[PDB]
RNA sequence: AGGGCACCACCAGGAGUGGAGCCUGCGGCUUAAUUUGGAAACUCACCAGGUCCACACAAUAAGAUUGACAGAUUGAGAGCUCUUUCUUGAUUUUGUGGGUGGUGGGCCGGUUGGUGGAGUGAUUUGUCUGCUUAAUUGCGAUAACGAACGACCUUAACCACUAAUAGUGGUGCUAGCAUUUGCUGGUUCCACUUCUUAGAGGGACUAGGAAGGAGGGGUCCCUUAGACGUUCUGGGCCGCACGCGCGCUACACUGACGGAGCCAGCGAGUCUAACCUUGGCCGAGAGGUCUUGGUAAUCUUGUGAAACUCCGUCGUGCUGGGGAUAGAGCAUUGUAAUUAUUGCUCUUCAACGAGGAAUUCCUAGUAAGCGCAAGUCAUCAGCUUGCGUUGAUUACGUCCCUGCCCUGUAC
């Protein structure tokens, strides 16, 4: 629950496309219930996604 | 007067069952001391705990019983679907395949009825003079047990197949393609995978 | 713009709600969960922790495997596990390869044409200048004439006919009072049908009169080993700084308390077994115990209900109004009442002195006051529906407010 709670603000979104958001968290192995635009069904997967800074390397001459 | 305790049985979902429950088979009586009891008023969870004691008269218990209570949970169920528990002592009742065909599978000959049964009687082997025997006593919709029987892969079993000649039925039909009148059924059939696949 | 209609609109008014305590529904908060949008188990869908359970290749067996006394193992346990060791027979076991499906995403709940007339057409007439209704409901007029859906059935109320498990009277016997031979009762037959009954038959058309009515849009793809499982113990759904709403009980004298009087209608009830319970006995009470009638117009039951009426105590003091919160004890249902189902007894004695802005229902046996039965249901109502008892004030109108409906321009 602690986890699930830490990322409660990041947007969700179905690989379907649809879109919704974290509610709270529901007992004490990490399950959570969420909220979406339409009618989800068992054959959907439910995703978030995270990003982070990418910077160049360097480069060195060659022969 | 053991009634008094069967009235309790009724309830008996799980532990130990009454001492009156497994000494009942003992009794030559049975057939009719039974009726007193009345199991059909019980939990389902007891037809499977009698459906592993009941293990000829088992097709008489089997057709009295537990066909009656499998027509009455099919047709009486809010979905149509089987209780788990009468699924279970269903399939695994029948362990004499004589009492299955002959106290239910020619017995029981909608059609939601038909495609329960086939899903349970298709779940465990069956001995080839065995099935050979419901193959011809079903030569006589019931055709979907016989595409079921057909998919299990002698001289008088091929004998009353010849004389077999909806998308089930042709399906079926094509299924028998994987084995003079067989120029009959080929001028029925043109009355065209089967005509191709009936050239081999 | 006009015009029409309605106590889910107003006017004249009634009872109120909104302010207090408590019950209850929703939102929010909290939590392991407080499931989702007449809940102590089960129900159950939620939480914590435990058991138990396809097809197609390679190895294996006459012993693959199946069933079972007595006892046992955990927080939760059992001949599917275990000590002991019988019974039985190919119904099948261990690895390795794609999954297929008792698997997800077939059936229901005020409105126009023909033929004729006009126009190159789209259109038009019929469907109208005038006069009527809730209405395409009608006179008349005349390039029209003749046609098609939507908008009969049961109550109230009078009377012949049924029948009796309902009622009346008489007769036999019999108690008390008084003694013209009366009056008030109890318990064997006979006559009747008016009252009751319930079923059947007939009884307003705009004509003074019972009455110039009330009601009938929904149900090909993906994924599969213990897989959209089975079952046991305990907890929660009842947690509460708060917001919104339906209610119950009160603020007293048109009253509270005590004794006495004393009157209904609609329901529902067991042999499947244990429902509705009279009568006797015990107990302060709640309650207990021995018998009994009823599958019911027959017995519970005249359901002897409450408000109400009469005679007393209290004397305007948060008082003898009001009874939240809380302590101790005695019973009943249930496998189990702890965070406490319900009932009884003694003690404790809170807010509340008629409620701002807002706002609901209502035109006669109606509003309001009062109580009873049924539903759900082991127990558990301040809830929903129905029934009876007592029984008013104020209109008999309008378009002011709210809301609905109908009858210049290519926009």
């Amino acid at each position: 629950p602690e986890d699930v709670e830490w990322f409660k603000s990041i947007p969700l979104f179905t690989k379907s496309g649809r879109s919704g958001f974290i509610k709270e968290s529901l007992g004490t192995h990490g399950y959570f219930k969420a909220t979406f635009d339409g009618k989800l069904s068992a054959q959907d997967v439910v995703a978030m996604s995270l990003y982070k800074r990418m910077w160049p390397m360097p480069s060195l001459p060659w022969n | 007067a053991y009634t008094t305790v069967g009235s309790i049985l009724k309830t008996w979902t799980h532990g130990k069952l009454p001492k009156l429950f497994k000494v009942i088979p003992s009794l030559r009586n049975w057939q009719d001391v039974i009726y007193v009891t009345n199991p059909e008023e019980w939990s389902p969870h007891v037809v499977y705990e009698a459906t592993k004691l009941f293990v000829k008269e088992s097709q008489k218990f089997i057709n009295l019983i537990l066909l009656e209570r499998f027509r009455d949970n099919i047709e009486t169920s809010e979905d149509h679907s089987l209780n788990y528990h009468i699924y279970r002592a269903v399939k695994k009742s029948l362990y004499k395949p004589s009492a299955f065909f002959k106290g239910f599978l020619f017995p029981l000959v909608n059609v939601r009825e038909a495609t329960i049964a086939g899903s349970v009687l298709a779940k465990v082997s069956v001995p080839a003079l065995h099935s050979s025997a419901a193959l011809s006593y079903l030569l006589r919709p019931t055709t979907v047990f016989i595409k079921i029987l057909l998919d299990k892969k002698p001289y008088q079993t091929v004998d009353d197949c010849v004389y077999y000649f909806p998308v089930i039925w042709h399906k079926a039909f094509l299924t028998f393609a994987q084995r003079d009148q067989r120029d009959f059924l080929l001028e029925t059939v043109r009355q065209p995978e089967i005509r191709r696949e009936l050239l081999a």
